[PDB]
RNA sequence: UAUCUGGUUGAUCCUGCCAGUAGUCAUAUGCUUGUCUCAAAGAUUAAGCCAUGCAUGUCUAAGUAUAAGCAAUUUAUACAGUGAAACUGCGAAUGGCUCAUUAAAUCAGUUAUCGUUUAUUUGAUAGUUCCUUUACUACAUGGAUAUCUGUGGUAAUUCUAGAGCUAAUACAUGCUUAAAAUCUCGACCCUUUGGAAGAGAUGUAUUUAUUAGAUAAAAAAUCAAUGUCUUCGGACUCCUUGAUGAUUCAUAAUAACUUUUCGAAUCGCAUGGCCUUGUGCUGGCGAUGGUUCAUUCAAAUUUCUGCCCUAUCAACUUUCGAUGGUAGGAUAGUGGCCUACCAUGGUUUCAACGGGUAACGGGGAAUAAGGGUUCGAUUCCGGAGAGGGAGCCUGAGAAACGGCUACCA
RNA sequence: CGGUAAUUCCAGCUCCAGUAGCGUAUAUUAAAGUUGUUGCAGUUAAAAAGCUCGUAGUUGAACUUUGGGUCUGGUUGUCCG
RNA sequence: AGGACUUUUACUUUGAAAAAAUUAGAGUGUUCAAAGCAGGCGAAAGCUCGAAUAUAUUAGCAUGGAAUAAUGGAAUAGGACG
RNA sequence: ACCCACUCGGCACCUUACGAGAAAUCAAAGUCUUUGGGUUCUGGGGGGAGUAUGGUCGCAAGGCUGAAACUUAAAGGAAUUG
RNA sequence: GCCCGUCGCUAGUACCGAUUGAAUGGCUUAGUGAGGCCUCAGGAUUUGCUUAGAGAAGGGGGCAACUCCAUCUCAGAGCGAAGAAUCUGGUCAAACUUGGUCAUUUAGAGGAACUAAAAGUCGUAACAAGGUUUCCGUAGGUGAACCUGCGGAAGGAUCAUUA
C-alpha cells in the first residue's frame, strides 16, 4: 500500500477509423512533418481538443468574472509561450481557432528544420 | 389515559432526592423539583403544580433536551405515556428532478403535563435513549387542536 | 456470555435481523448478585477499566439514614418484609435496590434517648441546657413510634448491593411510611 | 480495529503537513500530547521538512535526543511529539525560537520570531471550571490547567502564559472590535476584527469577521481565537498578516514583486 | 469527447431489430516484441486445503547481577566496566490480508454523550497513614520466588516434578508530621444577653441520606421566637455564591459507612552550602512511580436523510419481548439489554414483512453535448473475519485466534 | 462467395490500416430519441383495460400594495482633465 | 441583553461544512511527456517564491428574499386594543 | 305545423392544407427537435407463447396474473409498377 | 406463384413425471448436552499468631522462671490467611440423537411438447369472390389442415336508391 501516481491517456483514436478524406489528410500531415505514426496527429488532436474544451468551458462563463480572467488568461499566456498563438489574437477566441498544424510546427523537429541546421525533415528527426 | 391516583403501581413513585420534611409544619402539598428545558420552551404550569411523576419528564423528570429539534403531527396517542408523530418530507430525486412524498414515524415520550391526541402537530426535542425506540421528548403542543377551537355554533 | 446488545432483539418494524457480527466484550453482562442475609461475604469483579466491583451477597448490616433529623447509624438488616418487583425475593429473603426490610432499630434509639430523651415504648446541666432550648421539638410522628415500642425499624433500602457492596438505605417516613403500609396490609 | 491505532498511512495525515504524496507508505503520527493531531505539527515533519536541518528519521531522533529542542520552555525529546498552534521552539544552537502561527494559505509556516518576546506564549480559554475543595482553574487550548486564575476570566477568553513558571500574566475579554485569529476550515490563518457574535440559541455559536482589507467572512467561535486589539496584537504576526489576497491577486504580486 | 453505415422489397417510404463502429485503471487469450520511465498482479471458480522457512519481542547513566560469562586495566573491599539467562515493566488488540456473513444492516454527510470507560502523552494535583500522641524500625520491615547449582521422568512438545541457596519499582507490611479552623460532648458559676476550664473526630478514596449551590424591583405593621451593640431610644445597617440553552451540574457542608484505595521503605548523575567540624545539618538536576481533575490518542453507543431487484412476497411482530409503563438486576453508562407485574401495542400500498443479490458501504472508475448507464473484491476511510461455531483469562483496550477451552469438519 | 474464368476459399504478387503493437471472446458504455425526466411510441407496424364508479397517488380557477416624487451609495458606457 | 409574542413550510441567494488521493486547474524545461511538488537566484559570499484554486449538485446548520405552491386566523365572536 | 336569422349541446358530413404523418389518411391522428395543460393503462424484433409453472376466481367450461431455456435475420406497416 | 396442418426421420432445448427417491443446507418440535463463567459447598497443602510440654545443656551475654535464647522440636488445640482436586445450582450455550418443515441441486420408468433440418406421406385450409368471403368469441365434431351452430367485426368483394 504506497500512494499511486496517476498514469492517463495522452491520445484518442477517432470513432470513423477508416475516412478517406480524414486519412489522407493525416497521411498528408505525417510526411510534412516526418511524423513516424499516426498516434503523433491523434496526440496533438488530443491536446487540442483538452485546450478547446478549456476555452469552449471559460467562454460560457460570463465576461469579467474571476474565474475567466484567472484562467483564461492564465491559458493565453501559457499559449504564446510555447509560441502557438500569435501575440495579435491573444484573445481566448482565436484560442478556438487554432489548428492541429499550428501545434506540429512548434515540434523541435521543425524548428531545427526551420532554423536550417538540418537541411531534411527527417533529417532533422 | 391518566389514573386518578397520583401513584397506581405497585412501587411508589417519588422525584429521587427531593425530600419533603414531616416532622416540619409548613404542611404544603409537597416539594416538588422542577426545571426549565432551554431554548426558549415554557414550561406548562400543568406541569409547575401538577402532582404527576413521569421519571422521563423534560420538565420534572431527569432527562435533559438537547439535539435534534423536530415539529411533526401526532399520529398515534393511544399507547401509554407515549406518542407517535409522523414526520412528512419530499425527497429530490434528481434524475427526474422532482420530488416524492415520503413519511416517517417518530416515536416520543410526552409528558402528562401535555393533552395529547390525534392530529396535534407537536414541537419534540431529542434526550438520552429513553426505551428502545423512543429518543424524543413532547416540548410543545403547538395545534391543541386547530379546527376544533370553535366548535359548538349558537347565534 | 450475557449480551446486552440492540442486534439480537427485533426491529422496531418486527423484521428478524440477520447476524452482523459476533457479540463483543463491551457488551457484555454478568451474573445476578441476588443477595442474602448473613455472614458478610463481597466478592470483588473486575471490570472494563479497572475499577473493582463488588458484589455483596450475604450482608448483614449496613448504614442506614433517618431524614427528618438527619442521622446515620450503621445497623442490622433483618428479613425483607416487601420488594416492588417481584414478591419471590422477598419470599427467598433476597436484598436488592429499593428492596423493603427491617431494622434492629436500637442504635436509633438511644441516639434518640441520649438526644431528646423522650423514653419511646410508652445529669450534667449542659445537657439539660440543649434539651430545655429543643424545648421538645421532637414531636416525630406516631407511626414511627409505634415499631420503635415494636422494636423493628420499616427501612427502604437505596444502595445498590449488586455493584456498591455496601447496603445503605433510609427508614421509611412521613407519607412514604404510609403507603407502603397500606401495601402491608394488602399482604396482610 | 480493537483499541488504539497506531499507524497514520501517509495520504491519510492532514494536507497542512502537506508532505510528498509518494516517498513513504506511512506518516508520522503524532503521539498524544497538547493538541489534536489532526490540528498539531509532529516535531519530525517541523524539523526534516518545514526547516530541512534534519535529512531523514535518524537525524531528527539524533537532534531531539541531545536536547536542542524546546516545546515552550521543556525539552520534548520524542519525535512525534505534537507541537500545535501558538507553540514556541526553541533552539540554543543557531539560538534561534519560532512561533507555530498558520500563513494565511492555510499552513504552520515557519516563523522566526525574537527572543525576548519568546519568553510568554498566547493560549485560549476552552474551559473554567471549579475543581477539588472549590479551587477555581482553567483549561486552556494546549491543556494546560493553570489554577487560582483571575475571577472574571470566562470561557473562549485569551491568556497570556509567561511560559517560564507557567502562570497567568494578563488577558483579553472576548467582546465585538478585537483582533482575533482564525484556527479552523476554509479561513485558516485568517485576521481580522470581530463585528458581530451572533448567539444562536442551542449551540454552534458563531463571529462575523471583517480584515484590515476590508473584507468581511463569517466562523465558528469553536474557530476562533483573540489576537489582540485592533492595531496593537500581542504577538509578532506572519508575513502577510493573514489578509488572503485574492488568486489575481496573488499572480498581480507575483508579477509586480519580482527581481531575477 | 452533440456525426452514423450494410441487411426484409422487382423497386420505395417506415417501424424495427441483427450486424458494423469507438471505447473500457475489464479481464482472459492468440500472434509478434528492440529501448527509457512507471506499474497492476491467485479478487471472480474454492472465506477450498497446506508441507517448509520466516512474519513481535523488547535495557537506558537510571528496577533486579555472584553467568563459578567476558575485563582486569588505571579509576574498583557491597556495587560500579561489558554483559548471556531469568524475574520485573511494556507491546503483543498496531500493522498485514480477505470480502464470507450483512439490504436501515454497514457506510456517507450531519448531530449528541447534562448517558459513559479511557494505559499512555501533556498540565496541575495530597502535610492528617498519630487515634488518646507520657514507651515505635524509619539511619530502612518480612517471607517466598525465578535465573543458577545438581537429581530425574517421557519417544517425543517453547512438557518440567523433587532438593538447595538468592534478590526487587515483583509479593506483602509499615513509619513519620506541623499549625490552624469547624464540629460535636462538659469540672463549674449566676441569676440571664446565660457563658465558659476543658475532652474526641474531621485528608483523600467508597456508599447512602440531607443541605447550600441565590438573584424582576421601593417600603411596612404586627404578633411568635430571640440574637449583636447599647452613647438603655431601641437600630439591625452587613450578609457570599461559578458555568451552560437547560440540570439533582461544577463545587462545598452535615450525619454516618467501608471484609479501609491512595497519601514514594524506589533508582541515576552531581555530590554544593552551613559550620551547631559530625557523618552532623541541609542541599540541585533528573528517571520511574502515584490519587484526583483536566487534555490527547480514542472506544462505546446516538439524532435526521440517503440504499440494488422482486407482489409468481400483502399483511408482518407478540405465548419464547413483539410496542410501551414501573421497579429491580446487569452494564462503564442510557436503553426490553434481562427479569417480575401490568397495558395491548409497533410497522405497512409513501411497499412494511418475506425472497434474491455471481452485494461489503463509501471516497471513486469507465463512459460523456446536456440528462445519464454500468462498475467500485483492491493502494485512503469505515465494518466484519481468521476452517464453522460458541466460551473465556490477562489489560486501559480482545469475545484476540502468529492467546487459551470445548464441539463439529 | 464457392455448382470450370471465385476481385470473398488455399497460395504467390501488389496494396491498405494500426504499428511494437495488432487480432480475437465475454462483459459494458456511446451509438440507443431501441428505457426516452430533458426525450420514445399506442388507428392500421408491438401496444388504449369492454365500460363506469372509487380509496390511496398525481394534479387542481381567480382574488388580497400597484403605483408614484425626492434624496442618496456603488458599477458601467459616456465628454474631456 | 434581557422578559415578551413568535403561523408553519416548500422554494431560492450567500456562508460555514462535505478528510486526503482522484477530477478540474495555477506555477514549475522531470531533457518532452506520463508524472513529481518541486525548485529559482547570488559574485558564489546564503537569499529566496512555492506546495495555487473549484466542484460536488441529496440530508443537516446559519443567512437575505417573499414572486410561485400549500396551511392558519374573527362567524357561537370564547375576536383585537385601552 | 312550417319559413327566415341566431345560440347552446349531440351523432355526423363536404372541401382544403395553410398543419401532422412512413404513407392510407386525420379538422383531430393539429397546436411535437420552435420538443413540458393534468392524468391512467400498455409496447421494446419475430417465434417459442398468452405455453409451462405458481397463485387466484369458477361446479365445470375457462377467466385474471404470466416467463425462461432455445431458435431466428427478419417478421411486419403503407403505398408504386407488373 | 405462396403456403397450411396430421403422420414419418435426425439433433437440440425445456416441461410434467410414478419412483412415495438421493444429497446438501436452512430452520425447528422432543430428548441429551462438552467447556468456560458465576454461585453453594468442600479443604489436599502452604503458611502466621499463640506457651502447648521435651530432650537443647550459659541452645539469653551470669549452676536457677536460659539473668529462656528470631530456644532444638513434634501430640499440641484454637485462632486466622492463602488455598488445588472435587463438587451444588444456574448461565452462556457449541454440538449429538430423533423426527417435522422448507429451499437448492439431484437422478428417474414413462408422457406431452417446441424448435431446426424440408426432396417423405395424406389432403389443399389461407393469399383472387382461394373457387363455401375472411377473421373474433364460444360450443360441438372429425385422419389432418378444418367444418358447423349462435352472436359480432370489414382488416370486404358495397362508403351509393330521394331508383
Ligand atoms: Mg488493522
Ligand atoms: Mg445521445
Ligand atoms: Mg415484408
Ligand atoms: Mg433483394
Ligand atoms: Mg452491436
Ligand atoms: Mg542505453
Ligand atoms: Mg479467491
Ligand atoms: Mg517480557
Ligand atoms: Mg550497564
Ligand atoms: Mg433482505
Ligand atoms: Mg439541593
Ligand atoms: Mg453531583
Ligand atoms: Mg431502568
Ligand atoms: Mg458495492
Ligand atoms: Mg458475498
Ligand atoms: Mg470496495
Ligand atoms: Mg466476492
Ligand atoms: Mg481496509
Ligand atoms: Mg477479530
Ligand atoms: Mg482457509
Ligand atoms: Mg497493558
Ligand atoms: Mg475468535
Ligand atoms: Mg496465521
Ligand atoms: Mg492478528
Ligand atoms: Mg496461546
Ligand atoms: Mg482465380
Ligand atoms: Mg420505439
Ligand atoms: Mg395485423
Ligand atoms: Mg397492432
Ligand atoms: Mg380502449
Ligand atoms: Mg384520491
Ligand atoms: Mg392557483
Ligand atoms: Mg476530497
Ligand atoms: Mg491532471
Ligand atoms: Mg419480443
Ligand atoms: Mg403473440
Ligand atoms: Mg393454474
Ligand atoms: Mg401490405
Ligand atoms: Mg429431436
Ligand atoms: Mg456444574
Ligand atoms: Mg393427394
Ligand atoms: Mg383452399
Ligand atoms: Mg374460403
Ligand atoms: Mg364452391
Ligand atoms: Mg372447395
Amino acid at each position: 500500500p504506497r500512494a499511486p501516481r496517476t498514469y492517463s491517456k495522452t491520445y484518442s483514436t477517432p470513432k470513423r477509423p477508416y475516412e478517406s478524406a480524414r486519412l489522407d489528410a493525416e497521411l498528408k500531415l505525417a510526411g510534412e512533418y516526418g511524423l513516424k505514426n499516426k498516434r503523433e496527429i491523434y496526440r496533438i488532436s488530443f491536446q487540442l481538443s483538452k485546450i478547446r474544451r478549456a476555452a469552449r468551458d471559460l467562454l460560457t462563463r460570463d465576461e469579467k468574472d474571476p474565474k475567466r480572467l484567472f484562467e483564461g488568461n492564465a491559458l493565453i499566456r501559457r499559449l504564446v509561450r510555447i509560441g502557438v498563438l500569435s501575440e495579435d489574437k491573444k484573445k481566448l477566441d482565436y484560442v478556438l481557432a487554432l489548428k492541429v498544424e499550428d501545434f506540429l510546427e512548434r515540434r523541435l523537429q521543425t524548428q531545427v528544420y526551420k532554423l536550417g541546421l538540418a537541411k531534411s525533415v527527417h533529417h532533422a528527426r | 389515559s391518566t389514573e386518578l391516583t397520583v401513584q397506581s403501581e405497585r412501587a411508589f413513585q417519588k422525584q429521587p432526592h427531593i425530600f419533603t420534611n414531616p416532622k416540619a409544619k409548613a404542611n404544603r402539598k409537597t416539594k416538588r423539583w422542577y426545571k426549565n428545558v432551554g431554548l426558549g420552551f415554557k414550561t406548562p404550569k400543568t406541569a409547575i403544580e401538577g402532582s404527576y411523576i413521569d421519571k422521563k419528564c423534560p420538565f420534572t423528570g431527569l432527562v435533559s433536551i438537547r439535539g435534534k429539534i423536530l415539529t411533526g403531527t401526532v399520529v398515534s396517542t393511544r399507547m401509554h405515556r407515549t406518542i407517535v408523530i409522523r414526520r412528512d418530507y419530499l425527497h429530490y430525486v434528481p434524475k427526474y428532478n422532482r420530488y416524492e412524498k415520503r413519511h416517517k414515524n417518530v416515536p416520543a415520550h410526552v409528558s402528562p403535563a401535555f393533552r395529547v391526541q390525534v392530529g396535534d402537530i407537536v414541537t419534540v426535542g431529542q434526550c438520552r435513549p429513553i426505551s428502545k425506540t423512543v429518543r424524543f421528548n413532547v416540548l410543545k403542543v403547538a395545534s391543541a387542536t386547530g379546527k376544533a377551537n370553535k366548535q359548538f355554533a349558537k347565534f | 456470555g450475557i449480551s446486552r446488545d440492540s442486534r439480537h432483539k427485533r426491529a422496531a418494524t418486527g423484521a428478524k435481523r440477520a447476524q452482523f457480527r459476533k457479540k463483543r466484550k463491551f457488551e457484555l453482562g454478568r451474573q445476578a448478585a441476588n443477595t442474602k442475609i448473613g455472614t458478610k461475604r463481597i466478592h470483588p469483579v473486575r471490570t472494563r477499566g479497572g475499577n473493582q466491583k463488588f458484589r455483596a451477597l450475604r450482608i448483614e448490616t449496613g448504614n442506614f439514614s433517618w431524614a427528618s433529623e438527619g442521622v446515620a447509624r450503621k445497623t442490622r438488616i433483618t428479613g425483607v418484609v416487601y420488594h416492588p418487583s417481584n414478591n419471590e425475593l422477598v419470599r427467598t429473603n433476597t436484598l436488592t435496590k429499593a428492596a423493603i426490610v427491617q431494622i434492629d432499630a436500637t442504635p436509633f434509639r438511644q441516639w434518640y434517648e441520649s438526644h431528646y430523651g423522650q423514653s419511646l415504648g410508652k445529669t450534667s446541666k449542659n445537657t439539660e441546657r440543649k434539651w430545655a432550648a429543643r424545648a421538645a421539638e421532637a414531636k416525630i410522628e406516631h407511626a414511627v413510634d409505634s415499631q420503635f415500642g415494636a422494636g423493628r425499624l420499616y427501612a427502604a433500602i437505596s444502595s445498590r448491593p449488586g455493584q456498591s457492596g455496601r447496603c445503605d438505605g433510609y427508614i421509611l417516613e412521613g407519607e412514604e411510611l404510609a403507603f407502603y403500609l397500606r401495601r402491608l396490609t394488602a399482604k396482610k | 480495529a480493537r483499541g488504539p491505532k497506531k499507524h497514520l498511512k501517509r495520504l491519510a495525515a492532514p494536507h497542512h503537513w502537506m508532505l510528498d504524496k509518494l516517498s513513504g507508505c506511512y506518516a508520522p503520527r503524532p503521539s498524544a500530547g497538547p493538541h489534536k493531531l489532526r490540528e498539531s505539527l509532529p516535531l519530525i515533519v517541523f524539523l526534516r521538512n518545514r526547516l530541512k536541518y534534519a535529512l531523514n528519521g535518524r537525524e531528527v531522533k539524533a537532534i531531539l535526543m541531545q536536547r536542542h529542542v524546546k516545546v515552550d520552555g521543556k525539552v520534548r525529546t520524542d519525535t512525534t511529539f505534537p507541537a500545535g498552534f501558538m507553540d514556541v521552539i526553541t533552539l540554543e544552537a543557531t539560538n534561534e525560537n519560532f512561533r507555530l502561527v498558520y500563513d494565511v494559505k492555510g499552513r504552520f509556516a515557519v516563523h522566526r520570531i525574537t527572543d525576548e518576546e519568546a519568553s510568554y506564549k498566547l493560549a485560549k480559554v476552552k474551559k473554567v471550571q471549579l475543581g477539588k475543595k472549590g479551587i477555581p482553574y482553567v483549561v486552556t487550548h494546549d491543556g494546560r490547567t493553570i489554577r487560582y486564575p483571575d475571577p472574571n476570566i470566562k470561557v473562549n477568553d485569551t491568556v497570556k502564559v509567561d511560559l517560564a513558571t507557567g502562570t497567568i500574566t494578563d488577558f483579553i475579554k472576548f467582546d465585538t472590535g478585537k483582533l482575533v485569529y482564525v484556527t479552523g476550515g476554509r479561513n485558516l490563518g485568517r485576521v481580522g476584527t470581530i463585528v458581530h457574535r451572533e448567539r444562536h440559541e442551542g449551540g454552534f455559536d458563531l463571529v462575523h469577521i471583517k480584515d484590515s482589507l476590508e473584507n468581511t467572512f463569517v466562523t465558528r467561535l469553536n474557530n476562533v481565537f483573540v489576537i489582540g486589539e485592533p492595531g496593537r496584537p500581542w504577538i509578532s504576526l506572519p508575513k502577510g498578516k493573514g489578509i488572503k489576497l485574492t488568486i489575481s491577486e496573488e499572480r498581480d504580486r507575483r508579477r509586480a514583486q519580482h527581481g531575477l
